[PDB]
């Protein structure tokens, strides 16, 4: 339930929920949320976070074909497995990309320091360039809460991709 | 609510030890007591098997079956099966005592219960707690002998195996 | 009840800090008990920290400087007898504890007996008892890591500073 | 160090300051009242002088001969 | 814990930031200055200390305190007139400007990146170093002024107009003129970075590219 | 916070309330000691006071003295502990006949003429007996290796 969170309320069905309904509605079975009322704002943040970052790294696996980038050091013919690359550019191309991640992850700081006090929406930053979110309330929730859903996915999903390689030929 | 009542509590002050909350009502602590009797009882025929043939002793028939868990993989399942019929036709038989402790098979067709061994109300509530502690122990030293097993081949740590001392035996 | 008056622990950066909420419906018989651990977990790992780091940096000097600068070696070498006499002598402390544990008025944690002179109103005595607790937490985390770097990653000494 | 002492411009330190600050849990008002003492009373800073002063020649005494510091002394 | 947060004092939440729309306002970036997008991530213009006390100690006497902000301003004008400065005589220095009836030592020298070097080993560097000091103290001492509250100078201000450009003109036309000064001033001093890391790891050139395939350090 | 206070909120005893003087740990070794414990007869005190002071005293004779280096050396030892044992027994003895007298009648107060005697008993028969303890211990010294 949160404090009127977009998420659960979901037809997607679980039968292996040891505690509580087969159903995703309203899924809390450790019931961390009503335990600790005051940091459902900062789950909803880092869910989000962790499932946007999922999202784009299944896709940053499904292209190992060295596509649109050129380079003997990024060969993907050179570095076959994409789990390799973190490893083999670890001092080369990793550490850039840790720059400005660092950099982009620093400036939020000032709002993630005092979260409840400040009003703004866990995970909304602002960023809508295309200015394409459904403008009615109504689809609009429907819209955060298919991120939810695909990001959740995801998040699952990479589990599975990569130890799936653990054990394959890949 | 409060089970400190019931036997087996951890000590007067921590009452239930119940770190994550498991026991909310009295028909969940009945669930959860028989299950630990249940588990305790077994845990403690098994350490006592487990040493026996670790230590060198076998049945008629069965002298070059190997010991611990590599029995269970290497042993004929045939050999194996009788093992559970036996078991599950126990399963079937024990009677559980209406209105009576968690773990009460008076009600069974042969003949069980306190008979000669206890007389006053205090006697039985001693040897129950006994029962339950001594299962708690094996149940924890079943484990830490199976996972010792594996890692060094040294299942009681400290020694290879028991040596027995039964004179009338002999 | 425990919440509503405990003053100690809780501290600037993250105020109250109980995330999965193991706290909510524990009496304050359970709440003193897990202070209590709180408190001589993170004080046994401080000394074992002091420990680690002097053995590490060479400063062994007893049985002829004989047992490795490896912390971990070194315990292997160490004869049963002072083990012995390690883990027996620090039981006895711990049966004075317990008789002051039953003594009216025992704070968790305390076996000096402060409360003899001073309170919990004092800011200076919470503020002291608070870093003990806050350096106790991180030692704790951090005896956890140095036995990670000794035992996997394979060095005993400092991997971060070390590089002045 | 002789630029750690407040005199006519402001910046330094004030002696009676520092020592009245350092004070503890076991020992009360700590060191108020001893500047007033040490600038008021000879007697009690010859105390601490003299006492230094025949430390100082004691420790002399030692480092001299270990470390001769003069050409053909040892 | 208990006590109240700095973040209240340091920060606006009823309103936010322009160029960081997720993030709140900087109480101190109220647009007053020019080039104000209300963007400081750090929130850096919200500490309180006053930075005129590294020019002269605080205890030295009491002292209302210069706001941060004057300092920040002052610290980025200086920085960036001092870039542009350096990217003209870099580029200059390229194309082989040497000074009207130098000598030897300027002709020679092979390269803006390696200028420096064989200057410092003339003595030469030592003689500037010794008059933009003189200026710097000169100069510096109206901020000090300025935190006693004994005088309204401006951040910048030095009273310089020789060719009476902005004399006599609009407030809003200086505005924006001292606007395009901040703006060239800020891009210079990105400027700088690449006329530096790049010709140092690489070579230098109109371009100052690093030879992608080789090596550059 | 002030650590040190007068003793009894009695700020005219010569006496203060220090951490040594008045913390958990010291009232609760002080009180469950066998001199100062709650329910002990007097025999009893004495024997526990032996039995303690016996078992320690063997050893500086024994690795120490004479005939340390002597294959009987654990022998005399013992001796000599027993020796000293008696010095000190006789030392209660005298101190009781002074201290309390000749006839007593409180009882069980160990500080009496009757309690006393009995203390002096069990603190021969725990010490001698303490210290043949030792001997039979030092005879063979474990190593405690597997
Ligand atoms: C980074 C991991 C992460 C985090 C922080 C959250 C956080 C949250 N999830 Mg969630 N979720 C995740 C991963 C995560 N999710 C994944 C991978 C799945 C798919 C299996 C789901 C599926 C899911 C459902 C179906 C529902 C939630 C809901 C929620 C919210 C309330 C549940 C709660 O008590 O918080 C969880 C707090 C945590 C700290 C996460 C636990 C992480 C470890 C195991 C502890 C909360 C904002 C509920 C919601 O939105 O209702 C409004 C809800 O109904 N989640
Ligand atoms: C693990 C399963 C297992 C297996 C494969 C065997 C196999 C065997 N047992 Mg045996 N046995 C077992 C468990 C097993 N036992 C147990 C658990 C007990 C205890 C009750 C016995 C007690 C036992 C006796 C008392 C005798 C056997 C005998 C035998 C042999 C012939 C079987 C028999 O009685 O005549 C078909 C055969 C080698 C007999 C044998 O070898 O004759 C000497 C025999 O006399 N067993
Ligand atoms: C499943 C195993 C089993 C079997 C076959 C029997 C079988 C028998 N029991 Mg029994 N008994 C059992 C388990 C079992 N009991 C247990 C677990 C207990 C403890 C609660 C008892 C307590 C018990 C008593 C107190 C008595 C029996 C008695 C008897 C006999 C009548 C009969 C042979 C009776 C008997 O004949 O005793 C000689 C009798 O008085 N048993
Ligand atoms: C009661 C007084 C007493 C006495 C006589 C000793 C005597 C001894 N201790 Mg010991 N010890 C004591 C109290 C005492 N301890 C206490 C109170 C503690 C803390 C609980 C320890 C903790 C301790 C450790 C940890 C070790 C010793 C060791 C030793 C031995 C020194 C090495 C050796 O065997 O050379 C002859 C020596 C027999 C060392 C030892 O036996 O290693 C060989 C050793 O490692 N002791
Ligand atoms: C609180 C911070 C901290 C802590 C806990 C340690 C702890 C340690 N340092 Mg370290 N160190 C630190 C800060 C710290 N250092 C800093 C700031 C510097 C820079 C001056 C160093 C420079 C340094 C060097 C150069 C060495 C250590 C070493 C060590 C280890 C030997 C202990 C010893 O006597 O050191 C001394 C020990 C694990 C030694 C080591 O790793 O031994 C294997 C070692 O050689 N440290
Ligand atoms: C602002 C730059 C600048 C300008 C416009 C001139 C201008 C002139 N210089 Mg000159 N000069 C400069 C910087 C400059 N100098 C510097 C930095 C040096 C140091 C090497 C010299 C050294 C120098 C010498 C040695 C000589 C000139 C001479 C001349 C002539 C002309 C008036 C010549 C002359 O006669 O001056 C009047 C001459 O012989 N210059
Ligand atoms: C100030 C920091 C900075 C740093 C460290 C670099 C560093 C670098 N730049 Mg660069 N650059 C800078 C500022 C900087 N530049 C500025 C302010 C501009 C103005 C647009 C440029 C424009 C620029 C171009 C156009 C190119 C570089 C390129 C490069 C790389 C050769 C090198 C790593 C080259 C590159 O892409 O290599 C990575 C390249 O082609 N830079
Ligand atoms: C003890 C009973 C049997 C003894 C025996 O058989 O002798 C047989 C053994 C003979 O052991 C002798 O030891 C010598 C020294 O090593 C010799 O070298 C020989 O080993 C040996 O002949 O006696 C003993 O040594 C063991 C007796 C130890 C007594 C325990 C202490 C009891 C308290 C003594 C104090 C009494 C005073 C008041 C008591 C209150
Ligand atoms: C010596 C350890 C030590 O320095 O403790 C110091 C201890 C605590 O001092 P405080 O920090 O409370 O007081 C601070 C002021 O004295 C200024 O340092 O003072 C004493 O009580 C000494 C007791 C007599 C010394 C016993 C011998
Ligand atoms: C430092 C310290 C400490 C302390 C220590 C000590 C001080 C110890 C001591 C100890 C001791 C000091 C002990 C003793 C013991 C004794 C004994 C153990 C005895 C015994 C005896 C017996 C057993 C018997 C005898 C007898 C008799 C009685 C008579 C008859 C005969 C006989 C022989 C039988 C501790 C650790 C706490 C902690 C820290 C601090
Ligand atoms: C804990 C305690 C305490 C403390 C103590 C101290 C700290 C110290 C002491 C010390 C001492 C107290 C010492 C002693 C010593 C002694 C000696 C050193 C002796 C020796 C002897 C001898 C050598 C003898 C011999 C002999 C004999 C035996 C017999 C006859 C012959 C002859 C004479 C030869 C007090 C009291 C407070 C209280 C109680 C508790």
């Amino acid at each position: 339930f949160a404090n009127g969170l977009v998420g659960g309320e979901g037809p997607e069905p679980m039968p292996f929920n040891l505690v509580g309904e087969k159903n995703a509605k309203n899924f809390d079975p450790a019931g961390f949320s009503e335990r600790a009322p005051e940091w459902i704002n900062w789950f909803r943040e880092a869910e989000l976070k962790h499932g946007r970052q999922a999202m784009l790294a299944v896709v940053g696996m499904v292209v190992p074909e060295f596509v649109r980038i050129p380079g003997e050091a990024f060969s993907f013919e050179a570095i076959p497995n994409v789990l390799d690359a973190h490893d083999a550019l670890l001092d080369t191309s990793m550490k850039q990309i840790l720059l400005w991640i660092s950099l982009m992850e620093a400036m939020s700081l000032g709002a993630l320091s005092n979260m409840n006090e400040f009003d703004r929406e866990p995970g909304n930053f602002g960023f809508d360039p295309l200015g394409m979110m459904p403008k009615d309330a109504a689809k609009a929730k429907e819209m955060q809460l298919k991120e939810l859903k695909n990001g959740r996915l995801a998040m699952v999903a990479i589990g599975g991709m990569v130890h799936g390689a653990i054990t394959t030929g890949h | 609510a409060d089970f400190s009542g019931e036997i087996g509590a951890a000590n007067a002050e921590l009452g239930c030890w119940d770190p994550l909350n498991f026991c909310t009502d009295q028909a969940s602590f009945d669930k959860m007591r028989y299950a630990e009797l249940k588990h305790g009882r077994v845990a403690q025929l098994a350490a006592w098997g487990y040493a026996t043939t670790w230590s060198g002793a076998r049945f008629p028939g069965c002298e070059d079956f190997p010991a611990g868990h590599e029995a269970v993989l290497k042993i004929g399942t045939e050999n194996l099966i009788p093992v559970l019929v036996v078991a599950g036709a126990l399963e079937t038989l024990w009677k559980q005592k209406e209105g009576s402790f968690p773990g009460d098979f008076s009600a069974t067709s042969f003949p069980v219960g306190f008979g000669p061994f206890a007389k006053t109300e205090a006697d039985m509530i001693d040897l129950r707690t006994k029962e339950l502690n001594n299962g708690r122990a094996a149940m924890m030293g079943i484990l830490g002998m199976i996972v010792h097993e594996q890692i060094d081949g040294k299942p009681f740590i400290f020694f290879d195996k028991f040596e027995i001392y039964a004179p009338f035996g002999n | 009840a425990w919440r509503d008056e405990v003053v100690v622990g809780i501290t600037a950066p993250v105020g109250f800090f109980d995330p999965l909420g193991l706290s909510k419906g524990k009496d304050d018989a359970t709440m003193a008990y897990y202070r209590e651990a709180e408190l001589k977990n993170g004080r046994v790992a401080m000394a074992a920290c002091l420990g680690w780091y002097l053995n590490a940096g060479g400063v062994h000097p007893a049985f002829n400087s004989e047992l490795s600068n490896d912390p971990l070696k070194a315990m292997v070498e160490l004869p049963a007898v002072g083990w012995l006499q390690f883990v027996l002598g620090c039981g006895a402390i711990e049966w004075l504890g317990q008789q002051i544990k039953e003594r009216p008025g025992y704070v968790p944690g305390d076996l000096l007996g402060a409360s003899y002179w001073v309170d919990n109103s004092d800011e200076g005595w919470v503020m002291y008892q608070n870093k003990e607790l806050n350096n106790g937490r991180l030692a704790m985390l951090a005896i956890v890591g140095m036995v990670y770097q000794d035992v996997f990653v394979g060095d005993y000494g400092d991997m971060m500073y070390k590089q002045l | 160090a002789g630029h750690m002492y407040r005199t006519n411009w402001g910046i330094g330190h004030n002696m009676k300051e520092i020592l009245e600050a350092h004070k503890g849990p076991f020992t009360g008002e700590g060191h108020k009242g001893l500047y007033e003492i040490l600038t008021t009373s000879w007697h009690a800073q010859l105390a601490i002088n003299l006492a230094m002063m025949g430390s100082l020649s004691i420790i002399v005494a030692h480092h001299m001969y270990a470390m001769p510091p003069y050409p053909y002394l040892a | 814990a208990m006590p109240d947060r700095m973040w209240n004092k340091m920060v606006d939440k009823t309103q936010r930031s322009k160029a960081m729309p997720f993030l709140p306002r900087p109480i101190n970036l109220d647009g007053s200055y020019v080039g104000d997008v209300g963007f400081d991530p750090f929130y850096l213009s919200s500490i309180d200390k006053n930075f005129a006390g590294f020019i002269q100690p605080p205890s030295w006497e009491e002292t209302n305190g210069l706001p941060t902000l004057y300092w920040m301003r002052e610290a980025e004008l200086k920085h960036g007139r001092i870039a542009m400065m350096a990217f003209a005589g870099w580029l200059a220095t390229d194309f082989g400007v040497r000074f009207p009836g130098a000598g030897e030592p300027y002709t020679s020298v092979p390269n803006a990146f390696s200028a420096h070097n064989i200057m410092v080993d003339s003595g030469a560097m030592w003689v500037m170093l010794s008059l933009i000091g003189f200026i710097e103290i000169s100069t510096a001492a109206v901020l000090v002024e300025v935190s006693k509250g004994e005088n309204d100078r401006e951040a910048g201000d030095f009273c310089f107009d020789p060719l009476g450009f902005c004399k006599g003109k609009s407030a809003d036309a200086i505005n924006t003129m001292k606007l395009k000064e901040l703006q060239n001033g800020r891009a210079a001093m990105m400027a700088f970075g690449g006329l530096a890391t790049q010709t140092a790891l690489g070579g230098v050139d109109f371009p100052y590219l690093v030879p992608y395939p080789n090596v550059a350090d | 916070a002030n650590f040190i206070k007068p003793y009894n909120d009695d700020p005219f005893v010569g006496h203060l309330a220090t951490p040594i003087t008045s913390s958990s740990l010291t009232r609760a070794l002080l009180k469950n000691l066998p001199a100062y414990r709650f329910g002990l007869t007097p025999l009893l005190r004495g024997l526990e006071i032996g039995l303690a002071h016996g078992y320690f005293l063997i050893g500086p004779f024994a690795q120490l003295g004479p005939l340390r280096n002597s294959d009987i050396g654990l022998l005399a030892g013992f001796l000599s502990t027993i020796g000293l044992i008696l010095i000190l027994t006789l030392g209660l003895t005298i101190y009781g006949a002074a201290a309390f007298g000749q006839e007593k009648s409180n009882g069980s107060e160990l500080q009496t003429k009757k309690s006393w005697d009995q203390f002096k008993g069990g603190f021969f028969v725990g010490a001698c007996g303490s210290a043949g303890f030792a001997f039979i211990c030092l005879s063979s010294i474990p190593t405690f290796a597997l």
